């Protein structure tokens, strides 16, 4: 029902970029699914993939063979690891949920910016 | 000796050969006459070839009547020639020789006497070549011919019986095959043969012609002395004409035949003619003489039958690769559209139509299983009279070797290639669960398809029925219609549904323990109405028991089938007409 | 194959001549032979006949005297003599046959097969 | 995919009018559209969810209309409390995509 | 007059015709050889019924090179028997006269020419009597190869050329046949032919011999001279042989034919006894001799050729009754399984169901379309060469009476009894639109299989590549598959099927309006995700545009692919080889 | 929302029974569906069919041409005929909704008891 | 059609009790049951639906569990008010049953 | 078709006799024949020839007196003049025939039909 983001904030390019986000007040593999979205430098917004309750991922076409996400049930957590960091993707990465029988995605995180500068 | 005789002869199929008689001594008997007469008929006849409900005469071997294995020691050469041209001459009449004669004796005396047929028949040349089917080409057709002939050779019969051995062939291989005959007649044995239009080259060599029209004969003696005969009845043969045909426009009665002779006197025209022979001298010279007077176990027939079935199969690798290639081009092609079946609100439409698919074409691909007992049927049925084998290990021996081996191997080329291109439950025991349901509809299916066409001559009407059956097969297979809304008096008729009892497996196999729905957990329960996010919801909506019992009915209702049917497709094969 | 037959040409009237019916390709022992007259002139008329099986048979209208028959098998023929004078001269004889059983010749046909010969009296 | 869209970018409105923000589609979507509304410093709230519905927590003034390809996003009356951006989401196929952006200012 | 003559004729294909020279008076010129020979590939050289590209001899009529409109103006009966069983002797020749001759002439000078056609020839018993197809019988072999005799007789020709007119008849009405043919000689016409194996019953009436052997003249001149002519060259004739026979071992070469002469003198075969009549009197005889020397409309043909297409197919009704009652049971038994449709949960499932297996259906019946330009491939080439039409009108005539009647009344009785039985749309215009699309699928279907075999010789290559084809268009269908999981290098053969756009079209009249959950109003919004209860929401999810064009473009495209593919089909049919 | 049951309570055998429920509080073409509901003289229940909010009604197998429920909108009531009664259906029905969504019967009527006596 | 049965058709159990109400299905549910009280006289008022959840105006010492073809209802504590007619009823296929007839009676 | 000839038996040496070489069912113009002569006892050797286009030739060895020949077509035949005394006597005399065209008849082959007449000499 809540929701923290984490991770580093200055990743050098051409390399991986990891995030982490811990959820309190819900278990992951109940009912919902967990979201990755990324607002651009701007007033743009893009869906990076989801990782259900029981652990099928379903990654965004654009991100070709980029992106791989990961979950923790012991300490309630996933983590995003996006691979060959290019300078352009300097958004702020939010975790949000997906609640499935709505197809909403009701609750989101605090996020964080994650800049790629040499 | 050996001299055939008969007396009295009578047949009623219409009487279709009135009162007969003579006596074939050791030479060269020939039988002449229109093709709507007795030529045929009385030949098959003489030979135990026809039901003996409505012969009446009285036929002797020797002045005795003939034994119940006469059959079985008097060759007959059949006119079409049943020679299968996959394996070749030393090969055929090795397994001639491997089933007409005696398991006491070794293989090198079996060995033996194939070398000294194949020599006195002169057929050292092209012994060890094909014969040639209808692809590939091998010997001629006087070889062929030829080959026919040693092949009744091998138990030295003391009769040889031949309808027609001209027909088929060229003027210049009939003399030959003739001369064949004659020569091996030289040494003393009784050659009965039927002829149809022969020439005065061959004429000579006749010692005993029979002339028939429309059951009744005209003549019988001494060949050369018919056309005196029938110079003495007032008809004259023109310089330049061939006796033969001389004989035949008389017989059939043309008016712009042959001219009439002149007239010293002091029943349109088949009755005088007869009523003419039988006051004359040959009918009392005749008549005073004629008033003068199993073996290999059921193996060793079975392994035999298999053997020539295999070495056919693999003599021609134009129907096995063919079907082979096919299969693995559509598996890589379903492959390809079905790539990455995912878990979402069009998986369960995606998974149902691979698991129909399949089982549609694994029904659909056994419809050309016709060409088993069909193509063979003339050849298997000299094979069963002549002394051969019988019926049940004939039907197995076709059984374990073309159809088991060729139907095994399309379900495991499709459930290797198409299943992990898939994704569609990795685990050990599904994969396995579906080849063995696979295997067991393509058997099914052609067991269904040898009960149908089991003793019939062609396959355009087995076909069809068989295409309109399996279209009502697949009506209630359980995607195109839901089987739970059929009608109480018309929804019995699904039971009867090859393809529905492969499906229903496929679909328990496939859709038990997944969800359908990204972010809903719906094992617990469902919080909406009208969802179907679980696969168990689905089977059940399709009418489908989640037990395992409901899956491994199937399999005992296809294997049932598979009995039922192959029982039918035996007793039609054994109640054939075998004459 | 073919049926001929062998004559002469007599010069004085009253002897003795004899006439062959040879017959070659088929054996005539199977057949029964008639001996055939006609005359540039005359009406068709036989002489008598030959049986396969009994001897000998005669139905003639003036001709009772001297003329006896004789089938031989082994040079496949058979015979015709003349010796009375027989005022019937010059006749081309032909010879035909027919193959059947049963008694009574001149019921038969006698279907014929070649050309004759010719005779010569004085 | 489906690109969700809005023509206008910007509006330029004052306190107590109805605000009327269009937002079309490509591909047919069928009520499946969401709106979600972003102020200057937070993570973006969630407005609607089925494009008709309206979620807990927010005046009766918020309405959603608009059926087969095209959306729209009312509001009655105004107040100075709904400053911020305003974002078409569609929820209809696996890929989904997010519209641009119509941030609201007062004059 | 009209004599034919023909000097150093030589023809390449492998040259299978050397120096050949004739001169052929009017009577009956008779050609015989072995099969292989030149007998009959020197007939249609004659004959303008070979490619002009390898002749390189000189032939002429009256000493003049023969004119553009030979072959419209000389007579040529085909070997195999090409009348049409169904209509009567008197409407076949009708039929040629009406378009063999001109249009000058009113009807009753085309009917006294037919009459005095089958007056002269002796076809006045069976005038009105059909010739007989398989199934049906009607006049006996004789009468049918006379009435093929006049069809071509219509015309008068001067010179009639005929392809061994004995082969295929029997011994006693051969003579019949050959007998007229010199009866009709006898007024004066040159009839040049072929002959196989005759008898000296016929060899008698010949009055020009050519003997061929592979491509090399052995003899030409009299007929009567022949015989003597090859007893001169050391070669005797034995008694009671057949000339014919005599020749013809000779020819081939038997050693254990004919025996040789005794030589008074004071390469293996064939170049020494051809070098014997280059050298002989014949040879200079004949070579002295040799150096002394539309129109019908378009309209006109199209009409009949429809005529006698829609007698043919009302003169057998067993082609067109048998698929009218299997398409009555069939729409019959699909009301039966699917009555009263419903809108719950398996309403989707029904409909979906119902609407892809009619479209199947309405492809697969096409299949059996190759039937319209392969069992009628020989008689179109006849008639194309004689002259009877051109390529267009034969296309157009077969077309509009054969493929658009029986295609049009399936749909027609599929439509009329399971819509009302099942209760789709209980509207005027989705009738009319059902129907119009199961006319469109059945004709481009239909046009397809045209455009496939459209000059094969046999059935069984097209049939196997069409069955092969329509499988692949069924899988992009729709239903098995969703069209929008495809990979995007394999989604574009979707638009290759023929099924896909009339399933879409029909998915799209029948699904438009529909809810399928009971008591949820999903029209304002759907309260619950992975719901489908609206039936827009199914044609969203298989990928179908819910706008009108949506709709029309499907039948669009049909139309399109109907084009394209008869334009193939003609095309093909217009570069056929005619020779 | 709210309903409210009417019609007779003494029907003749082997004739036909009237019923009506008013419905007053929601509208009854717009979502739900309208269900009869018969408690025998006993302790059991028996579903008879039900009207959707379009007009599509579905029926019982066991009432085999026996019931027809006809709506109407200007009085907001749907109506139950059940021809040739007999003795045994001695009844006390009640009008209840159908959610659809949930799938359960959520709102029911006060219900009559109907007597068939001569 | 789906039968629905109740095996215990009456109860004799006393005051703050766990009572346990079981009925099965012929063919397979999956947790499409509902649960009815009916007071004597009264409507039959509705207790849980989806056979796990439970409605408001209840309290929580009703429960409901079971999966397949047999499913359990549990009161806890049982008082005087909540005597009555429990039915459980099916909404899988067309034709709805209900179940039989568990009438408590406390002592 | 078949081919014949006829001659006779002279009694007294040194008179003149004719044979014949008649042919039936073919023309004899389209051919050229040829004597040749055999005795019980000598070889095989020939007379002369005849030319279907020009006159006659002779090739002989000890015969070239007076032999004449003549061929004439209106009777379909050839013939054999002898005048001569030719101490060769009662010669079976086979008579031959050829197709050619061309001179030299020497060159050709001659092939043979039937048996031969037979002549006497005192």
């Amino acid at each position: 029902v809540q929701l923290q983001e984490s991770g580093p904030g200055l990743v050098k390019p051409s390399q991986s970029l990891s995030l982490t986000c811990t959820v309190t007040g819900f278990s992951i593999t109940s009912d919902y699914a967990w979201n990755w979205i990324r607002q651009f430098p701007g007033k743009k917004l893009e869906w990076m993939g989801y990782i259900n309750f029981d652990g099928g991922t379903t990654y965004n076409p654009s991100l070709r063979g980029r992106i791989s996400i990961t979950r923790d049930t012991s300490k309630n957590q996933f983590f995003l690891q996006l691979r060959s960091v290019t300078p352009e993707d300097t958004a702020t990465y939010y975790c949000a949920t997906f609640y499935g029988a709505k197809g909403t995605l009701d609750y989101w995180g605090q996020g964080t910016s994650v800049t790629v500068s040499s | 000796g050996a001299v055939l005789s008969f007396h009295n002869i009578c047949y009623r199929v219409k009487e279709i050969l009135s009162n007969i008689n003579g006596i074939m001594k050791p030479g060269l008997n020939a039988i002449l006459g229109p093709t709507g007469g007795g030529k045929s008929s009385l030949l098959d006849v003489l030979a135990a070839r026809k039901d003996p409900s409505g012969l009446s005469g009285d036929v002797l071997i020797n002045g005795a009547p003939r034994p119940a294995n006469f059959k079985c020691n008097s060759g007959y050469v059949v006119q079409d020639d049943v020679v299968m041209g996959t394996l070749t001459v030393r090969e055929n009449l090795q397994f001639s020789a491997a089933l007409r004669l005696a398991t006491t004796m070794t293989n090198h005396e079996k060995n033996e006497r194939i070398n000294r047929v194949i020599q006195e028949l002169g057929l050292d040349k092209v012994a060890d070549s094909k014969v040639g089917t209808q692809f590939i080409r091998g010997v001629s057709g006087g070889e062929r011919k030829r080959t026919s002939i040693g092949m009744e050779l091998i138990t030295d019969p003391s009769i040889l019986f031949l309808d027609e051995p001209t027909t088929g062939l060229d003027s210049s291989t009939a003399n030959a095959v003739l001369l064949l005959l004659k020569r091996m007649s030289k040494q003393g044995r009784t050659i009965i043969f039927s002829i149809h239009q022969p020439r005065y080259s061959i004429f000579k060599l006749f010692d005993s012609l029979t002339l028939l029209a429309s059951g009744r004969l005209m003549f019988h003696g001494p060949a050369q002395e018919a056309l005196g005969y029938f110079e003495s009845a007032g008809y004259h043969c023109e310089a330049y004409n061939n006796p033969a045909d001389f004989f035949l426009d008389i017989i059939n009665g043309d008016s712009t035949a042959v001219a009439l002779n002149r007239e010293e006197d002091f029943k349109p025209l088949i009755e005088k003619l007869a009523e003419i022979y039988v006051n004359s001298s040959f009918y009392k010279e005749t008549k005073a003489e004629l008033h003068q007077l199993y073996t290999t176990s059921f193996c060793h027939q079975l392994r035999w039958v298999s053997k020539r079935s295999f070495k056919n199969l693999l003599g021609n690798p134009q129907a096995s690769i063919a079907q082979i290639i096919v299969t693995v081009v559509l598996g890589l092609v379903i492959g390809a559209i079905y790539f990455g079946l995912k878990n979402d609100s069009t998986g369960i439409q995606n998974r149902a139509g691979v698991l129909f698919f399949l089982t549609t074409n694994q029904c659909f691909s056994s419809v050309s299983a016709v060409e088993l007992f069909v193509v063979e049927k003339k050849l298997f049925i000299h094979e069963y009279i002549s002394g051969y084998y019988r019926v049940s290990s004939y039907f197995l021996g076709k059984l374990l070797s073309d159809l088991l081996p060729m139907r095994m191997l399309p379900s495991i080329i499709f459930t290797c290639i198409v299943y992990f291109m898939l994704g569609l439950k990795p685990k050990a025991d599904a994969f396995f669960v579906m080849m063995f349901t696979l295997m067991m509809v393509a058997y099914s299916a052609s067991s269904m398809a040898l009960a149908i066409a089991a003793g019939q001559s062609v396959v355009s009407v087995a076909t069809l029925l068989m295409t309109i059956c399996f279209v009502f097969m697949m009506i209630f297979s359980g995607l195109l219609v839901n089987l739970t809304t059929i009608a109480s008096w018309l929804s019995w008729l699904q039971y009867f549904s090859i393809p529905r009892y492969g499906f229903t497996a496929l679909q328990h196999n496939e859709f038990l323990g997944q969800n359908f729905c990204p972010g809903l957990n719906a094992t617990g329960n469902n919080p909406c109405n009208y969802a179907t996010c679980t696969g168990e919801e689905y089977l059940v909506k399709q009418g489908i028991d989640l037990s395992p019992w409901g899956l491994w009915k199937n399999h005992v209702a296809l294997a049932c089938m598979i009995v039922i049917f192959l029982t039918i497709a035996y007793l039609k094969l054994l109640f054939l007409k075998k004459y | 194959v073919q049926l001929q037959e062998s004559g002469g040409g007599l010069v004085q009237p009253g002897g003795s001549l004899r006439l062959s019916c040879a017959a070659s390709g088929f054996t005539l022992g199977y057949y029964a032979v008639g001996w055939f007259r006609q005359a540039p002139g005359k009406e068709r008329e036989g002489v008598s006949c030959i049986s396969s099986s009994d001897g000998s048979t005669y139905y003639p209208d003036s001709v009772k005297g001297r003329f006896t028959i004789s089938r031989d098998n082994a040079k496949n023929t058979v015979y015709l003599q003349m010796n009375s004078l027989k005022p019937e001269d010059t006749a081309v004889y032909y010879c035909a046959t027919t193959v059947r059983i049963n008694n009574s010749c001149k019921e038969y046909q006698y279907h014929g097969w070649g050309q004759g010969t010719q005779v010569t009296v004085s | 995919d489906i690109v969700l869209t809005q023509s206008p970018s910007s509006f330029s409105v004052s306190l107590g009018d109805r605000v009327t923000i269009s937002c079309k589609a490509s591909g047919y979507i069928l009520n499946r559209l969401a709106w979600y509304q972003q102020k200057p410093g937070n993570a973006p709230r969630l407005l609607i969810s089925g494009a008709t519905s309206l979620e807990t927590g927010f005046p009766s003034r918020f309405s959603g209309t608009g059926s087969g390809k095209d959306y729209t996003l009312s509001i009655s009356s105004l107040q100075t409390e709904d400053v911020g951006t305003y974002y078409c989401q569609q929820y209809w196929s696996t890929p989904w995509t997010f519209g641009g952006g119509t941030k609201l200012e007062i004059r």
